């Protein structure tokens, strides 16, 4: 949307992937599988929690009509005592539903924005020890096992000590196979 | 209702201690029963055609 991440260079989502919002696939010769990013995933909850929580608790005051009887000559007040309560359950209207429309957009573009942040922690991680693909994935190298993938997820990854054996692989790539 | 005269009803709301005095001499409609007002709080008149429910 904003952040061209949800539905643009990552184009749709991952139905197999249950335990999250955002995550990863991986895939080697010990197969593959889908794993969510428990922290990303806990700060987009915790975020959309309090901003709900927020909009309910902001709107606890706001106006409440009362009744009120008025004689056959007390016309001008009558009115003017329903214009008066109309008058704020219009704004109130106004503030709630702006509100909602508000908000979603921002919490839309605020997803968008948890997957590109996600994808860039990656990103800027491997550098060119792997190869952007540019519809969401990585290409290493090198090879990178279970314990491998695990440390790139949690922010572990060794840049230094697959860095010889991806420069070695990129040699062979330019002699073209 | 079947009259062409009318009735026009007073109130007031007498303070503890205090007293209240009337005086007539013709077409006076007297009280018998009057109101304490035991307890004060919040509520409203509802103008609703419905009945009781036996609900909470
Ligand atoms: C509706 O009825 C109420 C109850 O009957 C009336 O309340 C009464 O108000 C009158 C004043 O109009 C009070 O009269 C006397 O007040 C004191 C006496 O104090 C008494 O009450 C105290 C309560 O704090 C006690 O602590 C005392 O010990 C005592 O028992 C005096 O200042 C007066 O006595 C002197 O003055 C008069 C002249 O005004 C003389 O005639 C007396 O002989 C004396 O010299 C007051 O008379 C009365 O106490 C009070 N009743 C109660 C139970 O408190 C109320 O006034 C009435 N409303 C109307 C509109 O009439
Ligand atoms: C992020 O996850 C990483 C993957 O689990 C983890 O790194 C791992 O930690 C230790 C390193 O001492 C190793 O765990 C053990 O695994 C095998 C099980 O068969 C043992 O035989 C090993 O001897 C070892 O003790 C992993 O090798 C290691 N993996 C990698 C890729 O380094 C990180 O610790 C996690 N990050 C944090 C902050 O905890």
């Amino acid at each position: 949307g904003l952040f061209g991440a949800i539905a643009g260079f990552i184009e749709g989502g991952w139905q197999g992937m249950v335990d999250g919002w955002y995550g990863y696939h991986h895939s080697n010769e010990q197969g593959s599988g889908y794993a969510a990013d428990k922290e990303s995933t806990q700060k987009a909850i915790d975020g959309v929690t309090n901003k709900v929580n927020s909009i309910i608790d902001k709107m606890n005051t706001q106006f409440e009509a009362v009744g009120r009887e008025f004689n056959n000559l007390e016309r001008r007040i009558e009115n003017l005592n329903k214009k008066m309560e109309d008058g704020f359950l219009d704004v109130w209207t106004y503030n709630a539903e702006l509100l909602v429309l508000m908000e979603n957009e921002r919490t839309l573009d605020f997803h968008d924005s948890n997957v590109k942040n996600l994808y860039d922690k990656v990103r800027l991680q491997l550098r060119d020890n792997a190869k952007e693909l540019g519809n969401g994935c990585f290409e290493f190298y090198h090879k990178c096992d279970n314990e491998c993938m695990e440390s790139v997820r949690n922010g572990t990854y060794d840049y230094p000590q697959y860095s010889e054996e991806a420069r070695l692989k990129r040699e062979e790539i330019s002699s073209g196979r | 209702n079947g009259q062409s005269g009318r009735m026009e009803f007073f109130w007031t709301i007498l303070k503890p201690n205090d007293a209240i005095n009337f005086e007539s001499n013709g077409n006076f409609i007297a009280p018998e029963y009057a109101y304490k007002i035991v307890k004060k709080g919040d509520s409203t008149i509802m103008k609703s055609e419905l009945e009781y429910g036996n609900c909470n």
